[PDB]
């Protein structure tokens, strides 16, 4: 239970960064 | 009062004692004074520092007080393990619970680097570290539930401590099936899974009774064909029989064709036979095919308001195939016998994919099916999809009829014969690694005719599904940047992608030099790579590669690809997917949005989001038509089996595809996309499902390598039947004895209602008298005076998401043995004799 809350934390934290990241990139290039 | 610091000064001295008491003194008023021991440090350090001491330890346990204090932990975890005893098996303060977590913080660390590098030239670990550690790991033990320190271990590899917390008392064994979740959901290193399951599958060994539906779904994982065989071997010689019957067919259901191979030739190294033939799977495949022969049922209906919708435009081949999907597996021709004519109204490449269809609607009919090809269809373009079909009949099923195809490829025109003979081919021997067939589809690309190569590359990619042979892709990427026919180059885009089906990190390598090559085929093929070799696990290593490609890259062809990755990359977590593709949808240009769209439907297999549907319910009105084509086809993946209960949109977008089928002014491709998700909305006749997942949660290879090649439609229609091998047929089968189908009798839980198989002038007012005429007329005409469950039988189709919501047949004599909370294929518990009610239709 505590360490699959802690898993899910993590991964939903990677995928976040993962779409930050192609945000960023996206918003170059619609800047472009 | 004490507000002064002045005892540190007690440290300037040179007696013992002093020290002595003025380290205890600190130690007991650290948590109020720090700002002046800040001060301090070298004056403690020293004292750790200088051997001949004798109260060093007490020192160290100030100083990283202190340090805690101060908030640099990355010494004061140094300073509290170089004091012992004391320093913090007390276990009390909340100063220890922080030194304790940063410390096995950094043991967890450092055992993963450890377990990076384990040649010997792994980091040393500090005994004191692994002290406290497993005092910890005692303490959490002794205290309370042991479902904590099971994950901490799993987090810091240990294995040892890991089959201390299973050996214990451990309440129950359940539990341990918790942590094979865990191993199977949350966690991504293969050479950590490898150790976990074997622990795992010697815990289940040693129990009193060994739980053999666990320790085989995780020997499927483990590759060890010799193992599962004596261990079918060991439970024959038991007098078991029934739970190896049970065990072969889960790995059949399961597992890869080699491994079975491998099994089923160890085996032969009376009941055995038995084994054997259904570890072959023909007893498998005949249940599946009588299942469906049983229960079909598909609605005409439709497929007749669309036959007269069509104009006689090319979506003619999309009906041809949608019928199929509506037929796979059915052996159910009736509207291709009924409508013949049209039938003929179809030639060139369009009777390619009519054969391909009248195969796929016999799918699976084994023996039968050598002359049943030659009956319908006795012209290269009939021969070569008749050659194609029979592959798709015995997919991954060929045996002695691969031989057929072997010679079939050899006797050709050179021609379209020998694109859909080593199409078949290919698909029929799905990696069995064979050599002769590797060398003559090597034979069959290097002839370089076009067509001929461009089903080559695909066959040779099937056959070498997985393998990852070295010379296969070596060769394969020799004649990739060596020839001309772009198509041929499409063709091998999947063929070097499937050869590393699911390795992981087996070969990235060969991901960056597809993504690097120039070519934007090679980089189309790179993604279609990286989607097969992370398939399942959502590694965010491989997505984020995908993202960028597809934000960055100039074609649009690869940026479409790595879009659809998306959906090979999180199939087995379909919450994830809507989040990131929420936006991808909404693009500025449209080959992204239908990357989207097709993620989208790949990822979330059939659940009722209602998320992607929502998402998919404007894209569908985009005014460019791939896009909608591609939505309209995803809407329909995700929406198989559904009904307005489960989800309020079925009907609607049933009437939609009704409504975009039959306008006239479409686009010929938004109406081909209409007509394919009318085909997969009822295909298979509301009988079998699409999910790349297993039973066991594990994996489908063919599955999610059909989905893959029907994709790949865009630039090849008759790909398009291969998505007939990621259908699953939703069917639980009450076989108990060997050969005995028992009429059990077993309902339901269904709590509001039932769903499954859905559905089969003017007068003007001239209101000058007309209101007084009308009360009139009212005088004189005044003067004038739920189930909530239902019996099955043992060919019984459930719903997947109906598979928890079923009821054990206890009122009925016989009650099955296996947990009957799944589909796929269960065991029934005979109870005392007088056993009668034998099926055999």
């Amino acid at each position: 239970d505590l360490y699959s809350r802690y898993k899910k934390l993590q991964q939903e934290l990677e995928f976040l960064e993962v779409q930050e990241e192609y945000i960023k990139d996206e918003q170059k290039n619609l800047k472009k | 009062i004490t507000s002064a610091a002045g005892i540190i000064s007690l440290l300037d001295e040179d007696e013992p004692q002093l020290k002595e008491f003025a380290l205890h003194k600190l130690n007991a008023v650290v948590n109020d004074f720090w700002a002046e021991i800040s001060e301090s440090v070298d004056k403690i350090e020293v004292l750790y520092e200088d051997e001949g001491f004798r109260s060093r330890q007490f020192a160290a346990l100030v100083a990283s007080k202190v340090f805690y204090h101060l908030g640099a932990f990355e010494e004061s975890l140094n300073y509290a393990l170089g004091a012992g005893d004391l320093f913090n098996v007390n276990d009390n303060s909340e100063y220890v619970e922080t030194i304790i977590a940063k410390c096995i913080d950094h043991y967890t660390k450092q055992c993963v680097e450890n377990a990076d590098l384990p040649e010997g030239e792994k980091k040393p670990i500090d005994q004191r570290l692994e002290g406290i550690v497993n005092k910890m790991f005692q303490r959490c033990l002794d205290d309370h539930k042991y479902k904590q320190a099971i994950g901490i271990a799993l987090e810091t590899r240990r294995l040892d401590v890991f089959e201390k917390t299973i050996l214990e008392s451990n309440d129950v064994p359940g539990m341990l099936a918790y942590s094979l979740k865990l191993c199977m959901s949350l966690m991504q290193n293969k050479q950590f899974r490898n150790k976990v399951l074997r622990v795992l599958v010697k815990i289940y060994m040693n129990l009193e009774k060994p739980d053999f539906i666990n320790v085989c779904q995780c020997l499927i994982f483990l590759d060890d064909p010799q193992a599962v065989s004596d261990i079918l071997e060991k439970l024959v010689k038991e007098d078991n029989l029934l739970m190896a019957y049970q065990i072969c067919f889960d790995l059949y259901e399961s597992a890869s064709q080699q491994f079975l191979s491998s099994v089923i030739q160890n085996l032969r190294t009376d009941q055995t036979l038995k084994m054997i033939k259904i570890l072959s799977g023909e007893m498998a495949i005949e249940l599946h095919l009588q299942f469906l022969i049983r229960n079909n049922n598909t609605d005409l209906m439709i497929l007749k308001n669309t036959k007269d919708a069509v104009r006689n435009s090319v979506c003619h081949t999309a009906t041809v195939i949608a019928n199929s999907f509506m037929h796979c597996g059915t052996t159910s021709d009736q509207f291709l016998r009924d409508n013949l004519e049209w039938l003929a109204r179809a030639t060139n490449w369009a009777k390619f994919t009519a054969t391909a269809s009248l195969g796929v609607i016999h799918k699976g009919h084994e023996k039968e099916a050598l002359q049943l090809m030659a009956t319908y269809l006795p012209s290269a373009y009939q021969e070569g999809g008749g050659l194609y079909a029979l592959g798709l009949i015995h997919a991954n099923h060929g045996g002695d009829i691969i031989d057929y195809l072997l010679n079939q490829l050899k006797n050709a025109s050179n021609d379209i014969v020998r694109h859909g003979g080593s199409l078949g081919l290919g698909l029929a021997a799905m990696g069995t690694a064979r050599q002769d067939v590797y060398d003559l589809l090597k034979t069959n690309l290097y002839q370089d005719d076009a067509v001929t190569g461009e089903a080559a590359g695909l066959a040779l990619g099937l056959v070498m599904l997985g393998s990852k042979n070295a010379q296969a892709i070596e060769d394969m990427v020799g004649y990739a940047q060596e020839t001309q026919h772009e198509k041929i180059l499409r063709g091998l885009a999947v063929g070097i992608a499937l050869v590393m089906y699911g390795r992981m990190e087996e070969a990235d390598a060969l991901i960056e030099s597809l993504c690097r090559d120039k070519d934007p085929i090679l980089r189309r093929s790179g993604m279609y790579t990286v989607a097969m070799a992370y398939c399942g696990s959502g590694n965010n290593k491989a997505i984020r590669r995908l993202l960028h490609v597809a934000v960055s890259d100039v074609n649009d062809d690869v940026r479409r690809a790595a879009v659809e990755s998306l959906g090979f990359i999180l199939f087995r977590t379909p919450e994830q997917c809507p989040s990131v593709v929420s936006l991808l949808s909404e693009s500025y240009n449209p080959h992204v949005r239908y990357g989207a769209a097709m993620a989208l439907g790949i990822c979330c297999a059939g659940t009722g989001n209602k998320e992607a549907i929502n998402l998919l319910e404007p894209m569908t009105n985009d005014p460019v038509n791939y896009v909608r084509q591609g939505a309209l086809i995803a809407s329909a993946l995700i929406m198989i089996q559904q009904t307005e209960i489960t989800c309020p949109k079925v009907n609607q977008f049933r009437q939609l595809y009704s409504k975009v089928i039959n306008d006239k002014h479409d686009d010929v491709m938004a109406k081909f996309g209409a007509i394919l998700a009318q085909g997969i909305l009822d295909a298979g006749g509301h009988n079998v499902t699409i999910s790349l997942q297993s039973r066991t949660g594990h994996t489908h290879m063919p599955s999610v390598v059909g989905v893959l090649v029907f994709t790949q439609f865009w630039f090849w229609f008759p790909l398009s039947h291969f998505l007939s091998l990621a259908y699953t047929p939703t069917c639980v089968i009450g076989l108990n004895k060997d050969l005995k189908m028992p009429k059990v009798q077993y309902k339901s839980n269904c709590k509001p209602s039932t769903f499954a198989y859905p559905a089969p002038k003017v007068s003007t007012a001239v209101l000058s008298i007309t209101a007084k005429a009308k009360k009139k007329e009212k005088e004189k005409e005044k003067k004038e005076e739920e189930p909530n469950f239902q019996l099955l039988d043992n060919p019984a189709r459930v719903m997947p998401a109906q598979l928890k919501v079923l009821t054990m047949p206890e009122t009925c004599r016989y009650q099955p043995f296996k947990p009957l909370s799944i589909g796929g294929i269960i065991i029934l518990k005979d109870t005392s004799e007088d056993i009668e009610e034998l099926v055999e239709p």
